[PDB]
RNA sequence: AUGGUGAACUAUGCCUGAAUAGGGUGAAGCCAGAGGAAACUCUGGUGGAGGCUCGUAGCGGUUCUGACGUGCAAAUCGAUC
RNA sequence: UUCAAAUGAGAACUUUGAAGACUGAAGUGGGGAAAGGUUCCACGUCAACAGCAGUUGGACGUGGGUUAGUCGAUCCUAAGAGAUGGGGAAGCUCCGGGCCUGAUUUUAUGCAGGCCACCAUCGAAAGGGAAUCCGGUUAAGAUUCCGGAACCUGGUAUGGAUUCUUCACGGAACGUUGAAUGUGGAGACGUCGGCGCGAGCCCUGGGAGGAGUUAUCUUUUCUUCUUAACAGCUUAUCACCCCGGAAUUGGUUUAUCCGGAGAUGGGUCUUAUGGCUGGAAGAGGCCAGCACCUUUGCUGGCUCCGGUGCGCUUGUGACGGCCCGUGAAAAUCCACAGGAAGGAAUAGUUUUAUGCCAGGUCGUACUGAUAACCGCAGCAGGUCUCCAAGGUGAACAGCCUCUAGUUGAUAGAAUAAUGUAGAUAAGGGAAGUCGGCAAAAUAGAUCCGUAACUUCGGGAUAAGGAUUGGC
RNA sequence: AGAACUGGUACGGACAAGGGGAAUCUGACUGUCUAAUUAAAACAUAGCAUUGCGAUGGUCAGAAGUGAUGUUGACGCAAU
């Protein structure tokens, strides 16, 4: 039945940001100079490289993080496709 | 800190000022020869210790 | 950069940035501190 | 316009000097620079110059290579056709 | 305290007596300043009340 | 005789060097794997860069291809066109798209190219400063020889096995504009390799340059040198030829 | 002439830090109205640019060819700049 | 300085009081860096010193004083001193495997196996950095000691948990094991202008507490009204929010802008502080009448009430504008992963929690300057920092007030010319002098006005004139 | 900002606080100089050019290393 504390943030920097709250351990994941508390980010298809925070803050983008691997794996899966069609009709032609 | 604050030459220029102080009345009287001005004496303003 | 020791406004005697107030004598959370602009 | 006769853009800096040639071509390069300019990703017109030969686009932080003054060239939309028409040859 | 309370009140604000220069009493940088930050107030709360429309806000905003 | 000359004292001493340890860099082009019949090198810019050290960008690019060997990135030279987002592939199999790097020989002809090797594997050396550009004019299937023209107009032959980068550098016409400012000047010198501001020869006393003494400025003596002439005694007009201004030409040419 | 020995002064450099009261002036180009088919324009405005001007910390050293000239000082002091 | 007075063999300069000035970004405040090298503090001497006395002092002599897990050095790396092949030079001189384990066994012995790139130390006592304040005490130390309270760093102990086929929550954002192996943030970094958060300040009143004060009066007007790191609560700003949800010429700033790669509404989120609270804290010492030789001891003020002036000052946090010029780098805290392997009344982690030993290094005095630094000197010189919030002025200046600091090493009596700083001069007005040199002169600011020329930016505060109080 | 009634010789009342205009010479400007008799017209300046230089660059330090050039480059660097 608590308040706190994670990061997100801002923009300057390398696209971000979104990560979640493993909890606080000695304050919260509260930017400053050393971190001290915690991020994850709940882990598999976000992806989060992250950013905790004590320290004032960087992530890669949720979002955008699963778009570039799932569309990473669309363009795959067509490219893919498209070379076994390649390899289809340029085997299957002549003699 | 400060100042100057290196330990070794801390020691040297503190052990410095002692070995500049008077004599002691004895050596006068038990005697060798000497009106003796110990000499070495250092100084307020004037000389400087030893650079 | 920065952090200094943080000099009195009122009494003028330096104390910690750490400290969020200053004292010499009974300044006692007057919190009349600067920090020092870190040097020249 | 402004309160402005002719057109400083930049000159007001030069105060009075400089002459007529030499604050031209000062004026053109910079002014054509600072000139709001669509990003060809988004469309958006973001492109401002980071540094000089730095473009960056303030909507998709997109950042791309480029003249120093302007964000592209004659010079460079040149080459770009030339190697194209190579290569369509080549591929047919 | 008296020189104070004797400028609520005018005075002390003649000619001979202004110096600093017209513009370091108020440049109207600083008379603009607070006018401006006026305005958007004024015009927020012309809106939520539902005044004027929000077409003649753009024009009026703009003005 | 003398006290010693502006330079000669070039020569070495720390006023005279540039501050190396501001330039991020080189920025040679790597050297294969192999192949790279398309994305056994994949870069992607992720950032532009400012390089002090040329006055013109770099690229950011990573490159992640693997082994143990399996050598990667970095700072690879800007062209104009390039951007973050935009792929990069170095090697022969490559794509003939601006920013990426290949062999001379896989080169179409007619196409500007920058930053050539002069032999195989010494990572780029051509043409090379911002808005500079080689065209290569000449292969034919060469196994023999390719033939590029230089940012001078020289002619040079260099191997097929040389790599290169399809397009020019960026940040061209860089020079057109004048720098207008001793105060721009200044900031800009202390990037380079440079001693300034420079006073002249003639404004000097005899001691200080060939060039000095005499009550009204002159130069004594002529200007056109004896190329034999040691460090010192050669300044003003070295080995030169013909002076004004107005006339010439030729690419001479050996 | 030979061998060392001084970049605590000072010249320039580099790295790393910091300082510049207050004010005037008035560039980019943008909003209103009004001109305008547009290109553009005018007029109000706003925002502030500059090896920017008046001047403070600081830095400099023109002038009295002043004081001093066995000095306070082996180049100092005021008033001026 | 003067004037009483203290003391002394001796008093213009030692000291007490009174009365008077002066110092004011420090021609004399506070606290330090370098440097000095004990100058500090006490006491007692006065031959020598202090350009003079001298009871005095920073002379002299004789003791004493500096207390660190939490300040700072240590550590790191920077511009490179550069160890460091090989090679010149006789030579001096000079450039360019190490790391991690598994049988045993819990003592670490012991046999045996596996990884990996460009390598040392030093270099800023002012880069960066793990942690501490409150007041109390000394003749002389103090964020060190102490009384209270807190916290850290390094390398373990254990009930109470939980969570146990390695987690519920919230549509979501989010929220309250572990080897081989890759990859990263923080630290971390320009300049201009620049809004907002907010504090302490200046300030005022209603007001609580305690001072000054009337030839004559009305209130006046005054010192003040204190509180820590940091427990844990916060209404939680901006910025992101390609959150959901909505579906647009509307939203919106100081300015630029933003949007239909979905604007505003409007259910959320993250998330700052030297921050507001709330507690730390009925923790704790001083003035006012009173007692006491002193030690001691007494209640109340410390459990005030609201705000203004943009005073954008610092700590922080938007951004826009900016360079042929692009703004360092590391130790260390921590994290994403990507996984062999191990989960049975056994056994396995992650901790709160409270212990549990330690913390072993060297510095701390004082001056920091018109008297302890440098310059031969008790040198009108030089030489860095912070205090840019003291009060009226902000055009500079001057004067102040509870900070606080001082009266320089010569005095007395008079007052001529000469001289050195300095003012004012009839009326005339550059005649003087190389030279209008100086000095006078003009002066702020508003209104009105403003020429030639010009690269139309400027010239320009042209010029000229007018105006300004006290209320 | 505006008005009042009225005083003073004076209302920047003190202190501080630009005297203005024209002709000519030079050097475009801000900047730099003889630490201790020259701050200028000298120097720098940015603009404009010629010349060398294709890379183990030429050019400069240097016996060699190796450095400096450059981890750059004929839109650049050097010399004038």
């Amino acid at each position: 039945l608590k308040a706190g504390k994670v990061a997100v943030v801002v923009r300057g920097r390398y696209a971000g940001k979104k990560v979640v709250i493993v909890k606080p351990h000695d304050e919260g994941s509260k930017s400053h100079p050393f971190g001290h508390a915690l991020v994850a980010g709940i882990e598999r298809y976000p992806l989060k490289v992250t950013k905790k925070h004590g320290a004032k803050k960087v992530a890669k983008r949720t979002k955008i993080k699963p778009f570039i691997k799932v569309v990473n794996y669309n363009h795959l899966l067509p490219t893919r496709y498209t070379l076994d069609v390649e390899a289809f009709k340029s085997v299957v032609s002549t003699e | 800190m400060a100042a100057q604050k290196s330990f070794r030459i801390k020691q040297k220029m503190a052990k410095a000022k002692k070995q500049n102080r008077p004599l002691p009345q004895w050596i006068r009287l038990r005697t060798n020869n000497t009106i003796r001005y110990n000499a070495k004496r250092r100084n307020w303003r004037r000389t400087k210790m030893n650079i | 950069y920065n952090c200094d020791k943080s000099v009195c406004r009122k009494c003028y005697a330096r104390l910690p940035p750490r400290a969020t107030n200053c004292r010499k004598r009974k300044c006692g959370h007057t919190n009349q501190l600067r920090p020092k602009k870190k040097l020249k | 316009m402004a309160k402005r006769t002719k057109k400083v853009g930049i000159t007001g800096k030069y105060g009075v000097r400089y002459g007529s040639s030499l604050r031209r071509q000062v004026k053109k390069l910079e002014i054509q620079q600072h000139a709001r300019y669509d990003c060809s990703f988004c469309g958006k017109k973001t492109v401002k110059r980071g540094a000089a030969g730095i473009w960056t686009c303030s909507c998709c932080k997109k950042t791309v290579a480029g003249g120093a003054y302007t964000v592209s060239t004659a010079a460079a939309a040149t080459v770009r056709s030339t190697i194209r028409r190579l290569r369509e040859m080549v591929e047919a | 305290r008296a020189h104070a309370q004797s400028k609520r009140e005018g005075r002390h604000s003649g000619y001979g007596k202004r110096k600093g220069t017209r513009e370091a009493r108020l440049p109207s940088q600083v008379v603009w300043i607070r006018r401006l930050r006026v305005l958007r107030r004024l015009l927020a709360k012309y809106r939520d009340a539902g005044k004027i429309d929000k077409h003649l806000y753009h024009v009026l905003y703009k003005e | 005789m003398g006290r010693v000359i502006r330079n000669q004292r070039k020569g070495a001493g720390s006023i005279f060097t540039s501050h190396t340890r501001l330039r991020q860099g080189a920025a040679k082009l790597r050297t294969l794997d192999y192949a790279e019949r398309h994305g056994y090198i994949r870069g992607i810019v992720k950032q532009i860069v400012h390089d002090s050290g040329r006055g013109a960008p770099l690229a950011k690019v990573v490159f992640r291809d693997p082994y143990k060997y399996r050598l990667r990135e970095e700072i690879f030279i800007a062209n104009e066109g390039v951007h973050t987002g935009q792929f990069i592939y170095a090697g022969k199999k490559a794509s003939l798209n601006v920013g990426n790097v290949l062999p001379l020989g896989s080169v179409p002809e007619g196409t500007i190219v920058s930053n050539v090797e002069e032999k195989p594997g010494d990572r780029g050396a051509l043409a090379r400063a911002s808005g500079n550009y080689v065209i290569i004019i000449g292969h034919n299937p060469d196994e023999n020889k390719t033939r590029v023209r230089l940012p001078s107009g020289a002619k040079k032959v260099i191997s097929s096995d040389a790599r290169g980068v399809i397009g020019v550098i960026a940040g061209g016409g860089r020079v057109d504009k004048p720098l207008l400012k001793a105060g721009r000047a200044f900031h800009k010198y202390r990037l380079k390799r440079n001693s300034w501001p420079k006073t002249r020869g003639v404004a000097m006393n005899p001691v200080d340059h060939p060039h000095g003494g005499g009550n009204h400025q002159h130069i004594g003596k002529a200007s056109t040198i004896s190329r034999g002439a040691v460090s010192g005694q050669k300044a003003g007009l070295i080995a030169a030829r013909r002076t004004g201004l107005l006339r010439g030409s030729q690419k001479t040419q050996d």
